[PDB]
């Protein structure tokens, strides 16, 4: 196997600058073919830079002039300096070995990274707002009931929703973010659970926003007439 | 005598660009003008060298190098250009003094369903220095475990073939490349032009 | 550069059906493609390497063949452990470029959506903002219209959909969609309802509440 664990990814303004790294394991990045690829999730993917096992190094047009590729041997680490960044630039970005150049008995392995979302945008960092999606009759039918939590307001992206922490699973539907019109996202992470079980069984929803430093822990109870 | 330009230039088989061919033209007395009247060149770039003057020159030694490599490659043998060719196979100095001549040769040197004579070098470690020549075939280790010759994952054939067919794009088609380099030593200069005193 | 033209962009095939997913080159590459299979929320797997060469581990149902400036991207028989966006890349060229995509989506019994309604909460009241979340679970196919009848009246503008990936078992889909108002608006009426319109349904089906409490 061979791992490529990636980080550097975050909120950076226009024209600002942010490095990515991008460690190896099982591969030695001064003497293979390393390439950055983007991928914005509207456009798909995207080539960005390679840099040979010689120290020679090529860029795209959207990037040159802009962005560098380099490593560290003694670190085995792939860096990508990212200057005068664009809006566009936004996009998950990769590490990767391009696999290829098949001989009869062995190739050339094709490995990727776990990839780190870069965001470029000027838009303050802002924590969500948790509220619960209450159980009622509404939500109860065929004997199954369907609560949630409302995760609201939140920049930029991503959420770790989790239920009952980690414990419920079955049955979780978290649905992807949707950027609202104020610029904010916001999402819903519903859960169906049986009907009789609104009463003994507690459900605590877990939402974690690390770009803000957020931890809430919201109980869903159900509906009341006070 | 006549310098053997043509030993060269209409030579029935090239080198691959790995093992690129050099022919030390040394004592004779030169006629550029039979390599500037061949209009069958796609492409005929000198740096330095004047090619008319050039005939009226002398020079201790010339330097003829011949190899085959892809179409869309044919730009990194230039002075100062980057890429597998000019890092891993055939590399011109900065300050190169010399002519570059490509032609294609699909009618040559292709074959229906692959002529994989022709290779070329895809990994090495450090570039290659000016007019090196590296025909090892050593498994080129790609990762942290020793290869002891077996070639496997992380293990691999430091020569790619090419995949020389006549149906191919132009920029996979084979051209044939030779690059002269006038050395000009404190030696007796022993290749003279036409217009020589 | 080369550009990478990928067809169809999306594709809809029952399981154990025969996939075939073209990818055609601006000019001659030889055989110097790969294509990749990327899972929702992974990263993109290496699935044939060279236009025909299978990556281990890789099922014998794949198959890749083509050379030149067309090649296809083969699935003898389908299974739901596919599902995914496949794309063919050229390498030995810079820059590398990719193909648009092609997403896979597993045909199925068509199936009615359960529709559950939301109100806003007490909480979110309290800071100045009502959002009513409709909701329709394990459906399929994917395409439904939801519309908003706030007192018999067609509200556009305020909902916003969000629809999750294709379950990789029961091959259904979940949507949720979220109505967003202002305190004032949101007293402004009393009925606020989901009108859910689906091939799984005989007719709309319409979940209400009033305001308060019914
Ligand atoms: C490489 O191509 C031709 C070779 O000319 C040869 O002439 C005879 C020896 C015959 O046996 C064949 O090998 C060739 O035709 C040179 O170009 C001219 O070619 C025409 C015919 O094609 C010939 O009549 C001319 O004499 C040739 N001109 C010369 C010899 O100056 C060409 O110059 C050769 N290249 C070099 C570097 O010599």
């Amino acid at each position: 196997e061979v791992q490529l664990v990636e980080s550097g990814g975050g909120l950076i303004q226009p024209g600002g600058s942010l490095r990515l790294s991008c460690v190896a394991s099982g591969l030695t990045v001064s003497s293979n073919y390393m390439n950055w690829v983007r991928q914005t999730p509207g456009k798909g993917l995207e080539w960005v830079s390679v840099i040979y096992s010689g120290g020679s190094t090529f860029y795209a047009d959207s990037v040159k002039g802009r962005f560098t590729i380099s490593r560290d041997n003694s670190k085995n680490t792939l860096f990508l300096q990212m200057n005068s960044l664009r809006a566009e630039d936004t996009a998950v970005y990769y590490c990767a070995r391009v696999g290829g150049y098949c001989s009869s008995a062995n190739c050339v392995s094709d490995v990727w990274g776990k990839g780190t979302t870069v965001t470029v945008s000027s838009a303050s960092t802002k924590g969500p707002s948790v509220f619960p999606l209450a159980p009622s009759s509404k939500s109860t039918s065929g004997g199954t009931a369907a609560l949630g939590c409302l995760v609201k307001d939140y920049f930029p992206e991503p959420v770790t929703v989790s239920w009952n922490s980690g414990a419920l699973t079955s049955g979780v539907h978290t649905f992807p973010a949707v950027l609202q019109s104020s610029g904010l996202y916001s999402l819903s992470s519903v859960v169906t659970v049986p009907s009789s079980s609104l009463g003994t069984q507690t459900y605590i929803c877990n939402v974690n926003h690390k770009p803000s430093n957020t931890k809430v822990d919201k109980k869903v109870e159900p509906k009341s007439c006070d | 005598n006549l310098c053997p330009f043509g030993e060269v230039f209409n030579a029935t088989r090239f080198a691959s660009v790995y093992a690129w061919n050099r022919k030390r033209i040394s004592n004779c007395v030169a006629d550029y003008s039979v390599l500037y009247n061949s209009a069958s060149f796609s492409t005929f770039k000198c740096y330095g060298v004047s090619p008319t003057k050039l005939n009226d020159l002398c020079f201790t030694n010339v330097y003829a190098d011949s190899f085959v490599i892809r179409g869309d490659e044919v730009r990194q043998i230039a002075p100062g250009q980057t890429g597998k060719i000019a890092d891993y196979n055939y590399k011109l100095p900065d300050d190169f003094t010399g002519c570059v001549i490509a032609w294609n040769s699909n009618n040559l040197d292709s074959k229906v369903g692959g002529n994989y004579n022709y290779l070329y070098r895809l990994f090495r470690k450090s570039n290659l220095k000016p007019f090196e020549r590296d025909i090892s075939t050593e498994i080129y280790q790609a990762g942290s475990t020793p290869c002891n010759g077996v070639e496997g994952f992380n293990c691999y054939f430091p020569l790619q073939s090419y995949g020389f067919q006549p149906t191919n794009g132009v920029g996979y088609q084979p051209y044939r490349v030779v690059v002269l380099s006038f050395e000009l030593l404190h030696a007796p200069a022993t290749v003279c032009g036409p217009g020589s005193h | 550069d080369i550009q990478m033209t990928q067809s169809p962009s999306s594709l809809s095939a029952s399981v154990g059906d025969r996939v075939t997913i073209t990818c055609q080159a601006s000019q001659d590459i030889r055989n110097y493609l790969n294509w990749y299979q990327q899972k929702p929320g992974k990263a993109p797997k290496i699935m044939i390497y060279d236009a025909s060469i299978l990556e281990t581990g890789v099922p014998s149902r794949f198959s890749g063949s083509g050379s030149g400036t067309d090649f296809t991207f083969t699935i003898s028989s389908l299974q739901p452990e596919d599902i995914a966006t496949y794309y063919c890349q050229q390498y030995d060229n810079l820059p590398i470029t990719f193909g648009q995509g092609t997403q896979l989506e597993i045909k199925r019994t068509v199936a009615a959506p359960s529709v559950f309604i939301f109100p806003p909460s007490d909480e979110q009241l309290k800071s100045g903002t009502a959002s009513v979340v409709c909701l329709l679970n394990n459906f399929y196919p994917r395409e439904a219209k939801v519309q908003w009848k706030v007192d018999n009246a067609l509200q556009s503008g305020n909902s916003q959909e969000s629809v999750t990936e294709q379950d990789s078992k029961d091959s259904t889909y979940s949507l949720s969609s979220t109505l967003t108002l202002s305190k004032a608006d949101y007293e402004k009426h009393k009925v606020y309802a989901c009108e859910v319109t689906h091939q799984g349904l005989s007719s709309p089906v319409t979940k209400s509440f009033n305001r308060g409490e019914c």
